[PDB]
């Protein structure tokens, strides 16, 4: 190229100046770019550490407990690793030749329900599959989505149906380890870390209940698209109830200049907890609307409500109105008719409707677009937010439910869900068998945790 | 009703146009420094060599 | 008001280019300059063809 | 923007989209932005030289934006470090600056698509027409006082 | 290229070439005038470059394939030549000559 | 030379402002790219027609 | 007037179907400052004009 | 960027200077045009060969 501009071309832009430019730029106290102010930070280090198991040997379908190790000034990261067993179908299965076996969608975020973190012997936090799905679908940092969908299953290999050994597809589901991070209040932000050095009189422990492998495997019919429970004799090698699972946590070490200075002082921290409303069964054939009474304690921040298809326990994370069916090419395909069962929703305080009967698309798209860091890519996942930024650790606008009386949420169902509830569909239509749906509501609230005299407690409770 | 507030004076936009020098800032390059000037030898005795 | 940028950077560079040979060829207070033509009066007359 | 047909919209490439296999829209083989180069001029002083179109297409969004377009066209030039930042940054005021000009150069693909005669399912089966549009983003000050709004400096 | 070929020779040269080529550019107001005029000293200048763009006729005549009596029946090769004309000072004294400044 | 009134067009009048900020303007010329002319066979004169 | 623009071209159906070439032409502008080098506009001395 | 050493070529190393007369430099990128590649039947792999 022939660039005749040169440096001198910008002198005119520098020279041009008016009252607007004087008001915006300029001034003796105005800061400038190209100069970064540097400030010292604390001297520390971090390194992974094994978590000490104190409850027998982990196994599928059982509950196992692991303590938090000492000697670390702070713990700010926790994850679980689990090696899945090798699955190979047999021709002697109940379904015969017309039968495939595949892992359920979202293998992780499944088989981990009611995971809890307890101080001493007091339940401090607890989450489950619905909260995990909603949080990872609403506050997902883009760019790491591929990594998450490769590390928690759904890697397009574990979820592909595999025919019997004597059929065309004799591939066996690989046995590869998978990892699931544990979302806790200390793991939410670096600034919130557990003072293990300051809490020596409480046993910090993590209780994790896995799920039976019977309902973790989807046993699909090749032609009619039906699901039946899996048995031990159906697959080669049986079912191994025991499994090797580990918990890893990251510790941080700091110098004596402050690790002892901050000790002996009362510290108040703000944390985010979970409250889950009881699940209600919905039958669209009889009723067109369903009211759910919600009762919560502290300043709620967000409300996630979804309707889940619970026809088969084997299939999970199915918020569509029609169950998935097998498709050509040894792959699973969403059926032609697959829409969220909720047609509209509204929120009522006392006898006054704060939110009118707004459309489902509102909660589906508009609210995530404005008050979230991501928009879900799957049907369902309806959200309301009382705060400008859901994912912000700093408190934002929120309404306390302790002083608020009974509140209700009314969901008006869709004709697609109504017609899908009744069966009669042909093969591979998803709704060939009658469908049953359940409504789940999850809330996120703030709380205050106080550390004093080597122990922690809730000053408000 | 309160009196609305808005700009009233048209200001003083001086006619014609002004000038800026538009000179290179440092001028370190584009120009030599009386040394290493190609084609001439500074370290030379005056022309009395042909005398 | 506008904001114009006087001469060209290339012209400024050429003007800054100056050595002993250029000092000998050009420059000096007594040196005449172009773009200025001296004017002097001329005699007044008329012409006409004649048979 | 291609302006051959009023029904179509947001067609910023040199060839209109055509029907493809599987009842889906298919972009023809020759579909590139008609702009080959562009430059700015300030009262006979080129502040920006004849830069390549790929510069505005890729380099400028990479450094002074938050995303890069996934479609042909969409060329920008920003005087500010961050376009999306509401807080003021580097900019030039055109009130005290005289007439300025933008210069663009067409492309051989554009000139060959302007004339028709293309075969079926090519997009340029008919003569093509184009229009140039320029958009600018500027700042202003709004003053709120005495229960009213207005522009203190306009 | 027409600018170099015609405009400057028309304005401040003695004549205009009658053949294709010979593209000129002079800082002085008269190339033929022996008296010095406006010029630049490339000794005190940093690296200078000249950029030239070829033509479609040139790029099509570089390869062969031309028919009979067309000139470009065989592949053609080109070269670029540049000439510079400057000033200098010569001194005569003591029955000898030499450049005072070289 | 800076343009001040639209773009040149046949059968129209356009003004061009002389670029200021110089020292001595002494020469000016106008360059114009002629269009392409191609006669058709549908002209009024038919075969006996030249352009 | 280079025997190309001024040479008539018949229609496409006739033997002469050549098209008139489209090239650029340059015309100097005869002005009082262009008449002589000594006559030139003192643009630096004229900051209150609009040419 | 101020070219002060050689010309770019494949397999060789060239160094380019940073232009002066600028208050701050905060960016850098390198542009390069790829050549044209055409396959021939005279390849060592014969028909069963791709580039």
């Amino acid at each position: 190229c022939t660039t005749g501009a040169g440096v001198t071309s910008g002198f005119i832009d520098l020279a041009t100046y008016d009252n607007l430019d004087r008001a915006l730029y300029g001034g003796k106290d105005a800061t400038t770019y190209f100069i970064k102010e540097h400030y010292p930070v604390g001297w520390f280090t971090k390194l992974p550490t094994m978590a000490t198991r104190v409850s027998g040997n982990p196994a599928f379908g059982q509950e196992f407990s692991v303590g938090v190790p000492r000697s670390g000034d702070y713990v700010l990261n926790a994850w679980l690793t689990l090696k899945t067993p090798e699955i190979k179908l047999l021709e002697t299965n109940r379904l015969g030749a017309n039968g495939t076996v595949r892992w359920t969608k979202n293998l992780m975020h499944n088989a981990v329900e009611h995971a809890s973190l307890t101080f001493n012997d007091i339940c401090a936090q607890q989450f489950n599959t619905a909260y995990l799905d909603a949080w990872t679908q609403f506050n997902m940092c883009e760019g790491k989505r591929i990594g998450y969908d490769n590390m928690i299953g759904n890697t397009s290999d574990m979820t592909n149906p595999t025919p019997a050994q004597g059929q065309d597809g004799a591939r066996t589901l690989p046995s590869k380890n998978l990892v699931l991070p544990l979302p806790f209040f200390f793991s939410r932000d670096c600034g919130l870390a557990l003072p293990t050095v300051v809490l020596p009189y409480n046993e910090i422990r993590i209780n994790i209940k896995l799920r039976s492998l019977q309902e973790l495997l989807v046993f699909q019919n090749k032609d009619t698209g039906n699901v039946i429970p899996i048995s031990a004799t159906d697959i080669a090698g049986g079912l191994a109830d025991t499994v090797e699972a580990y918990v890893y946590m990251t510790v941080g070490l700091v110098s004596n200049v402050e690790r002892c200075a901050m000790a002996g002082t009362v510290r108040d921290m703000v944390v985010e907890q979970m409250q889950a409303a009881p699940t209600h069964i919905v039958n669209p054939q009889n009723t067109n609307n369903v009211h759910v009474d919600m009762r919560f304690s502290h300043a709620v921040k967000a409300l996630f409500f979804m309707v889940q298809n619970v026809t088969y326990k084997s299939v999970g994370s199915n918020y569509t109105c029609v169950t998935p069916v097998n498709g050509p090419g040894n792959t699973v395909m969403e059926p032609a008719m697959s829409v969220d069962p909720i047609k509209s929703a509204s929120l009522t305080y006392e006898n006054t409707t704060r939110l009118a009967n707004m459309g489902v698309e509102y909660y589906s798209l508009v609210q995530p677009w404005y008050f979230s860091a991501s928009i879900p890519v799957y049907t369902g996942y309806h959200m309301y937010s009382y705060a400008l930024n859901v994912g912000s650790v700093h408190p934002s606008g929120s309404t306390n439910y302790g002083r608020l009386t009974n509140a209700s949420i009314t969901v008006t169902m869709s004709p697609e869900s109504v017609v899908a509830a009744a069966g009669g569909g042909n093969n591979n239509s998803g709704y060939n068998e009658p469908q049953r749906f359940a409504l789940v509501v999850i809330a996120v609230n703030h709380n205050v945790i106080r550390i004093m005299n080597g122990s922690m407690g809730f000053p408000i409770l | 009703k309160r009196r609305p507030h808005a700009q009233n004076h048209a200001g003083y936009k001086i006619k014609y146009c002004k000038q800026v020098p538009l000179i290179p800032l440092h001028g370190g390059d584009y120009i030599l420094n009386h040394w290493e000037t190609r084609g001439v030898d500074r370290m030379r005795i005056p022309g009395i060599q042909h005398a | 008001t506008c904001t114009t940028g006087a001469g060209v950077t290339s012209g400024f560079i050429d003007l800054a280019t100056y050595d002993n040979l250029d000092r000998a060829l050009y420059g000096g207070k007594d040196a005449t300059t172009y773009f200025i033509k001296e004017h002097y009066p001329v005699g007044w007359f008329t012409k006409l063809p004649t048979m």
